[PDB]
RNA sequence: CCCCUGAAAAGAUAUCGGGGGUGCCCAAAGCUCGGCUCAGGCGGGUCAGAAAUCCGCCGUAGAGUGUAAGGGCAAAAGCCG
């Protein structure tokens, strides 16, 4: 910056995306990393193997893949996080990965978070990811019953606020009060697809 | 004081870190630039005379001071302070040591001979190289004889051979 | 006085770093998987000095003999005596000269 | 006149200025009971839970040690901030010095005695206290500096200037700025 | 016994050589997780002041890190919980 004695930080540190202390602790594991990242619209899930010249991503997907199975919920709610985790876990199991270590980056590990929803989906697909028993969200939140209850109360109380706050659901054709059943159908579709693929 | 031949020769590393030297002497030279020191008035002066060392050695602070007084007094008396700029170009950074039994100067100075022979500070000197510029004079070309005489008188007080080099600015 | 011999007793220049080298170092040295028979160079990292080998092994070429948990066992020589350096990968570099 | 429509709007939707927050501070010397009185006074005055502020450095001329609480401050946002801001401006007199505005959308004013606030009664068990009230104004997009991931610097055009803050206070809050 | 220099860019290296320290201290000054950023400067702010708490801008470490010297350390090895 000013003078030769200024030490410019690492590029990823100064862009604010890599905590190198946590990255070094993760790299000590020598296991594949289940990288989970959040955006304002989507959730990114990757299975990464670190190499000296650059990381190798075995499988990488955001929540745009759920449209292939017919998702009509939000892109990055807890149910979408679970379905993305299921797909990424099945793909990783196909490509030969059987264990992974959760990598949430700069996100906080609060219990019931979407990163743990993705981890639960990956675990249910057949990939072992170590975790505490008190961080994975409840099955009600994974099915999306919180979204349904909020939509029901909003419809009862303020219908115009309901339409404004869930317009994209109504454009997609799924009212938010029917989210758990649709989650069940999509999860059945994904499970049947990848299990038939695994059998074949 | 000892004869200057005792400290003329460079025989060891420089001894200048005053944060590690105990009781280091002060530099007694009161000023280093003589005459018309402001560059706006030095723009008039076009001749440069340089008293330059011929050998490698050490010049004591007192020797540098004596040369400075003799040259500055001659230049003031015969050229006037408004017609010259004189700079003593070297600073006596080196600290000289002497090994001698003495007064209250440590309990290891009370042992005689070469036992605990690391001396106490005894003065200051400037370590010079061949071709090093000891005295730098800026002057108008009419005063060349007086400037050479002042440089000769200054050279008479120094412990090493020197020479005068005249050139244009 | 005779020379004192701490574990790091003449290591000012060897453990100093330039201003452009300050702070954390890159993590690529962690990701080299050395097999038995590989050749490595002992290049001490000053930021992890507690696990670094002695200063007498800096710049020496060793042969990986095995792995102990997360460190590597390296067979090297100091003059003519065989020495065993058990050190983590952050103080090692692969030897490219064979 | 509520928080959501207390906005000063320019010719761009994303350059709307609003009250980011209002912070109320009482700095008392040391006292346990004195600080408890100050904390309760802040709680009643603002409706929000105060936070105790510990001394950062031990200064023996003030008789304060580092880590001990000597302040009570509360951060107000949205509706509570606007209500107390109106009350505090009424207490000060609907008047703010032009030199009180810093060059980055911050304006702080002192309330010498809290009885001047509307709706406050003198109590002998609390005494009479003073406060610093600091209003921080912002434009949309300030989260780029305060978020955790990909934290960066907000561009110069999207930052609140002193002129915009004074114009906001005049035209929107109806305060006399001199 | 320990650090820097001597020590001559591998290793080793002495003098009643130079500059210093050691015979402790700490249930937290030890372990870990998380949050935060220091010295210092500047603008605004009741008592309040050079210096208290508060709002903001700058700030490569100019702070701190028990204790010598040297080395290391900034989403930390510092500060707080
Ligand atoms: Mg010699
Ligand atoms: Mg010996
Ligand atoms: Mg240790
Ligand atoms: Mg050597
Ligand atoms: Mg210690
Ligand atoms: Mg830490």
């Amino acid at each position: 910056a000013r003078g030769a004695r200024y030490k410019v930080p690492f590029r990823r540190r100064r862009e604010g995306v890599t905590n190198y202390r946590k990255r070094r602790k993760l790299l000590l594991s020598r296991k594949p990393r289940l990288v989970v990242r959040k955006t304002n619209k989507h959730l990114i899930a990757q299975i990464v193997i670190a190499r000296p010249h650059g990381d190798e991503t075995v499988v990488g997907l955001d929540t745009r893949v759920l449209s292939k199975f017919g998702w009509k919920g939000d892109e990055n709610n807890t149910s979408a996080a679970y379905l993305l985790g299921l797909i990424v876990g099945y793909k990783a199991r196909a490509k030969g990965i059987k264990e992974a270590i959760l990598d949430i980056g700069l996100h906080r590990p609060t219990p019931g978070a979407r990163v743990f929803a993705v981890m639960k989906g990956v675990i249910d697909a057949g990939v072992e990811v170590p975790h505490g028993e008190e961080v994975v969200p409840s099955e009600e939140r994974i099915r999306g019953e919180h979204v349904a209850e909020y939509a029901k109360r909003l419809k009862e109380e303020a219908p115009e606020a309901y339409k404004a706050r869930f317009s994209r659901y109504l454009q997609r054709g799924l009212p938010p009060e029917e989210l758990p059943s649709h989650f069940e159908e999509v999860k059945k579709k994904i499970v049947e697809y990848y299990e038939q693929k695994l059998a074949k | 004081a000892r004869p200057a031949r005792c400290y003329r020769r460079i025989k060891g590393p420089p001894y200048t870190r005053e944060e590690y030297i105990h009781g280091a002497p002060m530099i007694q030279i009161p000023k280093f630039d003589m005459g018309t020191t402001s560059a706006a008035a030095r723009a008039a002066f076009t001749m440069v005379a340089k008293l330059v060392a011929e050998e490698r050695g050490q010049i004591r602070m007192q020797a540098l001071e004596a040369a400075r007084q003799i040259s500055s007094k001659y230049l003031t008396k015969y050229v006037g302070d408004a017609n010259y700029y004189l700079r003593l170009n070297v600073v006596p950074h080196h600290v000289l040591r002497e090994n001698r039994m003495l007064a209250m100067a440590g309990a290891d100075r009370l042992q005689e001979g070469m036992r605990l022979a690391f001396g106490s500070p005894a003065g200051r000197a400037a370590r010079v190289e061949p071709g090093q510029v000891i005295f730098y004079v800026e002057f108008k070309p009419e005063h060349l004889a007086h400037v050479k005489e002042a440089l000769r008188r200054a050279a008479s007080k120094l412990p090493i051979p020197t020479r005068i080099v005249v050139e244009p600015k | 006085v005779k020379r004192t011999h701490g574990y790091r007793y003449k290591s000012r220049k060897l453990l100093s770093k330039a201003p452009r080298e300050r702070g954390m170092s890159g993590l690529s040295r962690l990701l080299y998987e050395y097999k038995p028979g590989d050749k490595v160079v002992i290049d001490i990292d000053p930021t992890f000095i507690s696990t670094a080998p002695h200063r007498r092994y800096q710049g020496k070429v060793g042969v990986v003999i095995g792995t102990r948990g997360r460190a590597y066992v390296i067979e090297t020589y100091i003059g003519d005596k065989k020495k065993i350096i058990i050190t983590t990968p952050e103080h090692l570099r692969p030897h490219l000269g064979g | 006149m509520k928080w959501k429509e207390l906005v000063l709007v320019k010719d761009h939707p994303m350059k709307r200025v609003y009250i980011e927050k209002v912070v109320v501070n009482i700095g008392v010397g040391t006292g346990g009971e004195r600080l408890e009185k100050a904390a309760n006074l802040l709680r009643e005055l603002t409706g929000a839970e105060p936070s105790l502020r510990r001394a950062k450095r031990s200064i023996k001329d003030f008789g304060i040690r580092k880590g001990e609480p000597i302040g009570v401050a509360v951060t107000l946002r949205r509706d509570k901030a606007v209500e107390f801001l109106m009350r505090a401006l009424q207490a000060v007199g609907n008047r703010i010095k032009r030199s009180s505005f810093d060059e980055r959308g911050n304006v702080c004013f002192g309330i010498k005695e809290h009885i001047m606030l509307p709706g406050v009664k003198y109590d002998p068990a609390v005494g009479i206290w003073g406060m610093d009230v600091c209003v921080r104004l912002a434009k949309p997009g300030l989260r780029v500096q305060l978020r955790r991931r990909r934290r960066s610097k907000v561009g110069k055009g999207q930052l609140v200037t002193r002129e915009e803050a004074v114009e906001f206070f005049q035209k929107v809050l109806g305060v006399q700025v001199d």
